């Protein structure tokens, strides 16, 4: 019922935070977290 | 606006000129509301109680008791003096005879002036 | 079988000879027909239709034979004919001598004891039935009966304490009330003892009234005949307390019995499905046991009286409180202790013994004994003195906080708004409309109810359609599946203003809207929505569909349940948006989107704050989601209404003379003109009388005496005495001038003395009635008052009033015909021009423009022939002081010379040759060329009069002001329709729109509501009405108002007019008794209805109505038409009724007529049901289609929608074969009786309109010439009554027909060949 990302069963398209619907071929290269910690900046 | 004026002047001199001078202050002033007080006072009452309404809208403050005792001609209109008194001196009292010292009643028009409360107290 | 092999034996009619009445025959048929079936109403149909009450019932009652069944079977035919709408008590006016008997037995049987002797259902029969007597006392038989049941002696039924109260009240009461007990000791001990049951009668059916009720459960199961018993008591109340007569003293009796108290706090009211009906019928009689009349004066109640009446009333309970109780309560100011919070406070804190002790004080109940417990409740106790003592509104105060649209909870409740399925069985919480109304407010507040509530059933049938299309789907979200034409989806809607409230009004002044819609549509559609103007209503739509995506929707189904229908408001277009965000040389939007400001309703906008800040209710208006518009013509509910309550508001200045027959109520005949106090000694008939024969022929009874004795000089004017005598003086026309074209048009029409009758009337200060019959000459008429009021009281103006632009048409084109200058004309409408001339604003404004023109041209000419130099055209103004300097000084200075003497100096010094030299003295006589003079300078004054007059078009520039003028002073004769002058009133008064004398036509098809508001198009004149004379046109016995919804015509009479009550209140009329378009052959099928109407002198002689119509034997026939292939009626869709035997014999008929050379044209085909006119129009197009020798008839239509029309020769299918229905209706019988000059063909199933009583006359007429159509295929000159020089051959079915047609047809199409391309 929801229509938003906010909120199988529902047979909708729903993507519920942010999976992208439409192309982008964005550059960026995924940001990762590595076990418990760190944002892998290097 | 000035031929207004004197129409109004005119239903001043009287039915149709009380028509003219209610239509003048519903127009849409607390003085022009005891003018038109004074018009309930003089032509004419449920009515007159409405527009008295609207003046109570309009102002919540000590002369309405007064409005509402055109109504009475009485105890019913300084019952609602009485109200106004507890919504807010010897208008109520002015309603009791209605119903039926003027310096101890300026000590306390003293009082209802808007160490001084200890003024208000003594 | 059983039932009509019963009549068959015993009663039917049209059977020779019957088996003598039987009384079993009564108990068996009540028993196991009536009884047994549950009291079913197509059991009792078939009784009633079947004539059981006047051939069985009634003329074989007596005292000996009286039981059960015979007084509840006379009952159920009774309340059956008024179910039904026909006659009810005629069989008892003719035979009377028994009723008083049966009448006080019904009386017995109905205060019989609950569940005894008769069931509940049974007494609630004859609570309708009761009901029916009261609401008939116009009927003597019944008032004889009635009388003694609602006299003041029924005061005997009021506590002891209370009667003294009131003889108190109303000292002069008592030597009445003393004159009462005096005769009734006159009186034997059972006279006296019969007197003394029927004065308690309502006071002991009161009693038992409030037992069933008590009887009712608050949550357990209940039987629904209590609920019924209770509602059609409540029924029987207000009906009394509504009619003054019964009023006068029953509503003491009904207040001293606490019945309204026992109702509010009934368990029936408290529950909320089953007590639904009667809370509001509680309602309806709670407004008039308090309503504002007094009840021995019959006077409306002033505001002081009122208010009077209420403080009388907390004073005296303030003395019996402060004498025996309350001590602070009793030395109270009355505003203190009146609200019902105060009265809360004060009187509910005591017991139970306190309250009942209170209330003995006020004479309300009888003493508390000493040390005694009351048996009442104390919230009995408590309500009885709240109640009575609260501070009320006014009637005015609650009708000002209306809203004037419905919303959700109003349009499906089917007890206010029936549907068309109302049978008739239960009642309803309606108004009803007979002869009597209290006041002016009751008889408006009515009117504006039956309207208000029969346009929401319209409503329902426009929402229920349109949001159906739609199809709102489930997507939390909704989707619309579908669309329509009539309602859109709503993009955006927002509240843009809420203004402050007048002072004293609780609501705002104004509340306005923006609502947005996208146009995504067809281009048709796109242009309809953005047709919408201002004033047009429109309604707001909250759905929250319940069905998900794809489900079927069933309009069978509950459609609130279907849509998920939540919230309805109504709004009016102020103006469509452009993009400078102005309100609407109009503009081209562009995009898709459309904002209109609208208006809601401030009294419902208020409720519905007022409802979500106090009990937390969403906020209705930010939840729409549709918008629907509708047909313009079909939408004026709300300004109608509007107007009704502005006319309700105002002071009502109706003529003093009008008031009391309004209300009806008062002498009937007190506003004829012979009892007016104004009527006018002489009047000028001008050119109403042909010769001085004609006029002598036209007065009767009455002796003509002559001013002048040479017949040579024998207009006229006639003086009426103040026995029989009139004095006739024949008088010249003031010449107009040297142009013999300038002599006045005169009317022709031979006006029979009834015609005079109501010329003479019309032309008299009060009301005049005219009864005219089909082709009387009602037009004529009505022209000829019209004019002669025109030349008799030229300051005076007339309004004329219409159903139908068509009658409109038809005034105006004789008017053309009359000497009435065009100047003076003017015709209001919101249309095709049908005249020869343009009588709209825009056509008037015209010919004021043009005719300006030439008449200044013809002051130039003036200026010029008398040497006046000056090259410099002409304006009104200079026209005006030309008049004055140049005109009226040459006039005067030559009437100084001549008239101040002889035949050569008349001419010698005339001023004015050469401008007359276009067109002048005889020298004979010195008075002929004087006045031949004279003539000369009215003509000149003429020119300068108009112009004059036509100043105000060089002062007022917009062809709107200038309309303005025209219709405020120019016009001397304004005309438009009753529906327009329910549109316009506001906008007349605001103009100051005055006028003297009102007509009006077709009045019989007007509703009350729309008659009375033309009587209010002004304001008063010195606190007086203006308005002189009332003149109504129509025929009561024709065709009445068309009321979409029949509910509201079968339980409130709504389509009663005006004119129609009028003639039931006795206002006497004039019947026109000649007609002259028909032949007198045909003139038979329907003037038995009328009195004494025959045929004029035309008719009776010409060639044209005694010429034979070729290849038919008979100018008339019925002809029966069995079944064809095993079918009679049949219906394709539910109550699309058609029968295609009777069609394609009609059809074929149409076709022999064509094929022997008949104008198709001078055919029409009428039917009495819109199934079968389709069906023959299907049949036309699918048998004569692409056929040269066959055209089309003029029209195929209903018989109702061919009122006021006509053509030569008519052919009528009625359809029915199973019951008669709508035809029943006299009225819809003598216009379809009478819609042909020439030729009239019926066909149907004779038996079953035979056996119709009400449809005898008739019948019996059309059933004494063949039933088989009589043709003569080989033929004219064949006058009606010679026997035919060719073959008469018999057709004695519809197959036989179309076979015969079809083998003539080949034979036309093998010998002939026509050529239209």
């Amino acid at each position: 019922i929801p229509r938003l990302l906010e909120d199988p069963e529902i047979h909708v398209a729903q993507y519920p935070l942010d999976m992208g619907r439409k192309k982008k071929m964005s550059n960026a290269l995924a940001i990762q977290v590595d076990s418990e910690g760190k944002i892998k900046y290097d | 606006v000035m031929t207004v004026r004197d129409f109004t002047q005119v239903f001043d001199s009287y039915e149709e000129s009380m028509i003219a001078a209610k239509m003048e202050t519903a127009s849409e002033e607390e003085e022009d509301d005891v003018d038109l007080e004074l018009r309930l006072a003089r032509f004419e009452l449920i009515s007159r109680r409405p527009l008295l309404l609207n003046s109570v809208l309009l102002r919540q403050n000590h002369h309405v008791h007064e409005w509402h005792k055109r109504v009475a001609l009485g105890r019913p209109r300084e019952i609602i003096n009485t109200y106004t008194e507890a919504v807010q001196p010897f208008k109520a009292t002015g309603k009791p005879h209605t119903l039926w010292f003027y310096e101890d009643n300026g000590q306390l028009d003293d009082a209802r002036v808007i160490a001084t409360k200890v003024n208000f107290k003594q | 079988e059983f039932v009509t092999q019963l009549a068959c034996k015993y009663w039917a009619p049209h059977i020779k000879k019957k088996s003598p009445f039987d009384i079993k025959v009564i108990e068996d048929i009540y028993e196991k027909e009536i009884v047994k079936s549950r009291f079913a109403i197509r059991k009792i149909m078939l009784l009633e239709f079947s004539q059981y009450l006047e051939n069985y019932l009634w003329m074989n009652y007596s005292p000996e034979v009286s039981s059960k069944a015979y007084l509840m079977s006379i009952c159920c035919m009774v309340n059956e004919k008024f179910r039904e709408n026909v006659p009810a008590w005629e069989i008892f006016k003719k035979k009377p001598d028994h009723f008083p008997f049966f009448f006080k037995h019904i009386l017995k049987a109905a205060l019989a004891e609950t569940d005894g002797e008769f069931s509940l259902h049974e007494q609630t029969v004859l609570l309708l039935f009761l009901d029916h007597c009261f609401n008939s006392l116009e009927v003597d038989l019944i008032r004889s009966q009635v009388q003694q049941l609602i006299s003041l002696p029924m005061w005997m039924g009021l506590q002891l304490a209370r009667l003294e109260l009131e003889l108190k009240k109303t000292p002069k009461l008592r030597k009445f009330w003393n004159l009462i007990k005096k005769n009734d000791e006159k009186m034997d001990p059972e006279a006296r003892e019969q007197a003394y049951q029927e004065r308690r009668f309502l006071s002991q059916l009161i009693q038992k009234f409030i037992s069933v009720l008590k009887s009712v459960p608050l949550s357990e199961p209940v039987t629904m005949d209590k609920v019924h018993y209770c509602e059609r008591f409540i029924e029987l109340m207000i009906d009394l307390e509504a009619l003054l007569p019964t009023r006068r003293w029953f509503n003491t009796i009904l207040d001293d019995s606490h019945l309204l108290v026992h109702c509010y706090l009934s368990n029936l009211v408290r529950r909320e499905e089953d007590g639904h009906l009667f809370s509001q019928l509680l309602d309806m009689l709670k407004f008039y046991t308090g309503f504002e009349i007094n009840d021995q004066t019959g006077n409306a109640l002033t505001e002081n009286e009122m208010t009077t009446i209420h403080y009388d009333r907390i004073t005296s309970l303030q003395r019996a409180a402060f004498a025996h109780f309350l001590y602070d309560f009793a030395l109270s100011n009355v505003a203190e202790v009146d609200t019902r919070e105060s009265l809360v406070k004060f009187f509910g804190p005591l017991s139970s013994n306190t309250l009942h002790q209170v209330a003995s004080y006020l004479c309300l109940l009888p003493t508390l004994p000493k040390n005694e417990d009351t048996t009442f409740d104390k919230e009995f106790l408590l309500e009885l003195l709240v109640s009575r003592h609260e501070r009320r509104i006014s009637q005015i105060q609650q009708l000002n906080q209306m809203p004037l649209y419905p919303t959700e909870k109003i349009i499906w409740d089917e007890n206010i708004v029936p549907t068309e399925y109302y049978s008739g069985e239960g009642c309803l919480a309606l108004p009803k409309l007979n002869l009597q109304f209290l006041t002016l407010h009751d008889y408006l507040l009515r009117n504006f109810n039956l309207f208000r509530l029969e346009s929401t059933y319209e409503i329902r049938q426009d929402i229920e359609d349109s949001v159906s299309r739609m199809k709102p789907w489930q997507s939390g979200g909704v989707v619309f599946g579908g669309w329509a034409r009539m309602a859109q989806p709503i993009v955006a809607f927002t509240v843009v203003e809420v203004a402050k409230p007048n002072i004293g009004e609780n609501w705002p002044t104004r509340v306005r809207a923006d609502v947005t819609i996208n146009l995504n549509v067809r281009d048709h559609i796109k242009d309809e929505w953005e047709g919408l103007r201002k004033h047009d209503v429109c309604f707001l739509i909250t759905v929250r569909p319940t069905k998900p995506y794809g489900t079927k929707f069933d309009r069978r189904r509950p459609f609130i349940e279907q849509v998920g229908l939540v919230y309805v408001r109504g709004c009016e277009i102020q103006g469509m948006l452009d993009d400078k965000g102005r309100v609407i040389p109009r503009p081209n939007l562009r995009g898709e989107s459309r904002t209109f400001r609208v208006f809601l309703d401030p009294n419902q906008y208020q409720q519905d704050m007022t409802n979500t800040i106090q009990n937390g209710a969403e906020d209705v208006y930010e939840t729409f989601n549709i918008i629907m518009r509708r047909k313009p013509k079909e939408n004026n509910f709300k300004a109608v209404l509007e107007t009704i309550r502005n006319l309700m508001n105002t002071d009502c200045v109706v003529p003093d003379w009008l008031h009391d027959i309004i209300l009806g109520y008062g002498d009937p005949s007190s506003a004829h003109y012979s009892k007016m106090p104004n009527q006018i000694a002489t009047l000028d008939f001008n050119d109403t009388f042909l010769s001085i024969e004609h006029l002598k022929a036209s007065f009767p009874g009455h002796n003509v005496k002559v001013t002048v004795e040479d017949p040579a000089l024998q207009p006229f004017r006639i003086t009426f005495p103040v026995a029989k005598t009139l004095i006739v003086e024949p008088h010249v026309i003031p010449n107009r001038g040297p142009y013999p074209y300038n002599q006045p048009k005169r009317n022709t029409i031979q006006f029979t003395h009834t015609q005079i009758e109501a010329i003479r009337a019309g032309m008299q200060p009060g009301l005049t009635m005219v009864v005219g019959p089909p082709g009387t000459g009602k037009t004529d008429v009505a022209v000829q008052i019209i004019s002669n009021i025109y030349h008799n009281f030229p300051e005076q103006r007339t309004l004329i009033v219409t159903h139908s632009n068509q009658a409109l048409n038809q005034l105006f084109e004789k008017i053309m015909a009359l000497d009435i200058d065009e100047r003076h004309l003017l015709r209001l409408g919101h249309e095709e021009l049908e005249t020869e001339k343009d009588f709209s604003r825009y056509g008037r404004v015209n010919y004021v423009l043009a005719r300006r023109i030439e008449l200044l041209e013809e002051v130039k000419r003036l200026q010029k022939s008398l040497g006046v130099p000056g090259d410099a055209s002409y304006t009104c103004e200079t026209a005006g002081y030309f008049f004055l300097y140049q005109v009226m000084s040459r006039w005067e200075e030559y009437i100084s010379k001549v008239k101040n003497p002889d035949v050569t100096e008349v001419s010698t010094f005339f001023p004015f040759h050469e401008y007359f030299a276009n067109a002048i003295f005889k020298g004979r006589s010195y008075e002929e060329d004087m006045e031949i003079a004279e003539g000369c300078f009215r003509h000149i004054k003429k020119i300068f009069t108009q112009l004059e007059e036509f100043r105000a078009s060089e002062l007022l520039r917009s062809g709107l002001d200038r309309s303005k003028y025209l219709l405020v002073k120019e016009a001397k004769i304004i005309a438009m329709t009753c529906t327009h002058a329910a549109l316009k009133r506001h906008d007349l008064v605001k103009l100051g729109f005055k006028y003297d004398n009102i007509l009006m036509e077709e009045a019989a098809q007007i509703l009350e509501i729309e008659t009375f508001i033309p009587l209010l198009l002004q304001n008063p004149q010195d606190g007086f009405s203006r308005l002189k004379r009332w003149i109504m046109i129509g025929d009561h016995h024709q065709l009445p108002p068309v009321i979409k919804n029949m509910a509201f015509q079968k339980y409130s009479n709504m389509e009663q007019s005006l004119f129609t009550r009028f003639v039931r209140v006795g206002v006497p009329t004039v019947d026109l008794d000649a007609q002259g378009r028909a032949r007198a052959s045909l003139c038979n099928l329907y003037n038995w209805r009328y009195k004494n109407l025959g045929n004029l002198p035309h008719v009776q002689l010409l060639p044209e109505f005694s010429t034979a119509n070729a290849g038919l034997l008979y100018d008339f026939q019925l002809i029966n038409v069995e079944d064809f292939q095993g079918v009679g009626e049949s219906e394709p869709n539910p109550y699309f009724y058609q029968n295609l035997g009777e069609a394609e014999y009609v059809v074929a008929l149409f076709m022999y007529m064509c094929l022997l050379g008949y104008p198709a044209d001078k055919i029409s085909i009428l039917t009495t049901y819109n199934g079968q006119k389709h069906l023959i129009r299907d049949i036309i197009n699918r048998r004569c289609g692409n056929n040269p020798l066959i055209g089309r008839p003029n029209k195929v239509t209903t018989v109702d929608r061919f009122q006021g029309q006509q053509n030569d020769y008519i052919l009528l299918s009625l359809v029915r074969t199973r019951a008669v229905g709508h035809l029943r209706d006299v009225r819809r019988l003598v216009v379809a009786m009478s819609r042909a000059r020439l030729g009239l063909y019926i066909f149907a199933r004779v038996s079953l309109f035979q056996n119709c009583f009400e449809l005898t006359p008739a019948f019996s007429q059309l059933t004494a010439r063949p039933l088989h159509l009589h043709i003569i295929p080989t033929e004219t000159t064949r006058k009606n009554g010679e026997r035919p020089s060719h073959e008469v051959q018999i057709i004695k079915n519809m197959p036989q027909m179309a076979n015969f047609v079809y083998n003539m047809y080949m034979h036309l199409i093998q010998t002939t060949h026509h050529y239209h391309q």
